[PDB]
């Protein structure tokens, strides 16, 4: 999660995140990323029937 | 936040922003490594099955 | 809100990702432990003998309510720095000695 590891139970310190950039909402899709290929390397080994 | 001003304040907290997010942008690195030879274990367990 | 985060009117079929999903509080509890007295300020700071430089005096505070108020409102200060606090965010932190 962005907030709550970096500023967790904070509302100051959430504040100050969206100044930031939009950095860690790369961090959602690239941790994603990595999230469905394990789906897939799953269904390519065993569910070749 | 319950000890200094917001005049100065945001000076630390920038260093503690910056250090928490490039300790996270490691882990996503170091993920991103050990994705890639099991997708190339999973290509050769897709081969020998 | 899928619409909203997606930048775009129509998506398409599947699960997607949204905001999180945080329990705010309800209301807000504060606990001190007992003391009722107010701190012996009254006496170091405006007492008619200080020490010489070299065999200073150093003193015990204890047990007592500390409102730096009275202290701050004194106009002829020269100065007032303070290193690891604030001087005007002294009026909501306990001390351990």
């Amino acid at each position: 999660d962005c907030t709550m590891y970096i500023c967790g139970d904070s509302t100051e310190c959430s504040n100050l995140l969206l100044q930031y950039g939009s950095f860690c909402t790369q961090l959602k899709r690239a941790l994603t990323g990595i999230a469905v290929e394990q789906d897939k390397n799953t269904q390519e080994v065993f569910a070749q029937v | 936040f319950s000890r200094l001003d917001k005049v100065e304040a945001e000076v630390q907290i920038d260093r503690l922003i910056t250090g928490r997010l490039q300790s996270l942008q490691t882990y996503v690195t170091q993920q991103l490594i050990r994705a890639a030879e099991i997708r190339a274990s999973a290509n050769l367990a897709a081969t020998k099955m | 809100e899928t619409k909203c985060t997606l930048k775009s009117f129509t998506v398409e079929k599947g699960i997607y990702q949204t905001s999180n999903f945080r329990v705010q509080p309800t209301e807000s509890i504060v606990r001190f432990p007992n003391i009722t007295n107010l701190c012996p300020f009254d006496e170091v700071f405006n007492a008619t003998r200080f020490a010489s430089v070299y065999a200073w005096n150093r003193k015990r505070i204890s047990n007592c309510v500390a409102d730096y108020s009275v202290l701050y409102n004194l106009a002829p200060f020269f100065t007032f720095k303070c290193y690891g606090v604030s001087p005007t965010k002294l009026n909501d932190l306990c001390f351990t000695n």
